[PDB]
């Protein structure tokens, strides 16, 4: 098939054509794409914690390269411009477009498609890298929480947050504990971690969140003693001192921010730029009127108070040291 | 903001 013909099927934006020509001359993979099917399928769906509902779907809806041969094209060539970067921090995380959803649950699931036929290779690098089996499992879980959150943010099954899943797909980024931390660099090549926080594993208690900074430096420095990492930088919504206006003391992000040096300059106050990271982290936010958010917790309460009065959240940049 | 990274 050509690129132009795939783009034209699957129904993506002009826009795309220059990844799909990348996409056209990189080729399929050396080792040919193969999906698990049936119960197998399941049994992975499961490991990596997919709700049952969608992994059902996603069995059921499994595309085929006879019937769907622009689907088919994209997910082997997909899948080969992931792992051509394996272990590499440095390349940018390109996991390619949405597909329009005109295609059905095969369009809707593209992307855990993507992820299913990655498995191997991911794990076989874990291996590699000696990371054990827990921490290999414990990282790809992900996936579950964010087919989760496609449903609970726009009513059907999906995922499409698969910029995201190009770092546990790579190797280059480790759930250890309550917190994940990937391989990374400054502008200036210094490396360090980039830590996150997923949503599924509780609130980031005090002591969650110190067990998994101190299991940073000794994971890295066995696995990937290359890599050298003395601190760790995060950007959040998480980080803006403007939170101190609404939480209260016993606001786990309020004693744990605490910790950390902010590195940013103080925003300028008309910036909204951080407007809708944390609407996406507070409520999945999808265009709704604001009215019409929940109001259950003190932080719901808060990002919708700050915004009616006129007033911006910002996305700030800090460190903390590994311990 | 609402697209990500990191670039
Ligand atoms: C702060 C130190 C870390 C700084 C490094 C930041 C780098 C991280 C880069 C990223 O990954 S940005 C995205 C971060 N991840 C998310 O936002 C995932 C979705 N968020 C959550 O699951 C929670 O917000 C989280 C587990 C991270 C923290 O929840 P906690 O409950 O520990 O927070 P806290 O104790 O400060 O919460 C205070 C109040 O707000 C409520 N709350 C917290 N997060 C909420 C939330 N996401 N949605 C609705 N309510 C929330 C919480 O229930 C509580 O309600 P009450 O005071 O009424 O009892
Ligand atoms: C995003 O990339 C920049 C520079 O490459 C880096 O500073 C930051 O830590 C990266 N984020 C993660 C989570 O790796
Ligand atoms: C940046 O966005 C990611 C996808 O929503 C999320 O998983 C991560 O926690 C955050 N730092
Ligand atoms: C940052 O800029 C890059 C291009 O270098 C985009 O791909 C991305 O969406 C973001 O705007």
């Amino acid at each position: 098939m050509d690129p132009e013909t795939v783009r034209i099927a699957l129904g993506l934006e002009e826009r795309t054509a220059a990844w799909l020509t990348e996409l056209d001359e990189l080729g399929p993979p050396a080792e040919p794409v193969r999906l698990p099917r049936g119960e197998e399928a399941r049994d992975l769906l499961r490991r990596l914690e997919v709700p049952e509902l969608d992994a059902e779907e996603i069995v059921a809806a499994a595309p085929d390269p006879d019937r769907d041969p622009a689907l088919w094209w994209l997910l082997e060539r997909t899948h080969h411009a992931i792992v051509r970067h394996m272990g590499d921090h440095r390349a940018k995380p390109r996991g390619g477009p949405p597909l329009p959803y005109e295609g059905g649950a095969a369009a809707r699931y593209f992307h855990v498609y993507v992820f299913l036929a990655t498995v191997p290779a991911v794990r076989r690098f874990h291996a590699e890298r000696g990371i054990p089996d827990e921490v290999g499992w414990e990282t790809l879980t992900q996936l579950g929480e964010l087919v989760a959150i496609h449903r609970r943010k726009y009513g059907q099954g999906g995922m499409n947050m698969q910029w995201w899943t190009t770092y546990h797909l790579r190797g280059i980024l480790y759930r250890l504990g309550r917190l994940q931390f990937s391989l990374a660099t400054g502008k200036d090549g210094t490396p360090h971690l980039g830590l996150a926080v997923p949503e599924w594993g509780g609130p980031l208690l005090p002591k969650a969140y110190d067990e998994s900074l101190h299991r940073a430096r000794p994971f890295f420095d066995r696995h990937f003693p290359e890599h050298g990492a003395r601190v760790a930088w995060g950007s959040s919504w998480m980080l803006d001192p403007q939170l101190e206006e609404y939480l209260t003391e016993d606001s786990n992000i309020i004693q744990l921010a605490r910790f950390w040096t902010l590195t940013d300059s103080a925003p300028e106050p008309g910036n909204a730029d951080g407007d809708s990271s944390i609407l996406e982290f507070v409520f999945r936010y999808n265009g709704q009127p604001l009215d019409e958010l929940p109001q259950r917790s003190s932080l719901e309460r808060a990002v919708i108070a700050h915004l009616k009065a006129g007033r911006h959240w910002h996305m700030r940049t800090g460190f903390v040291k590994l311990p | 903001x609402y697209x990500x990274x990191y670039x």
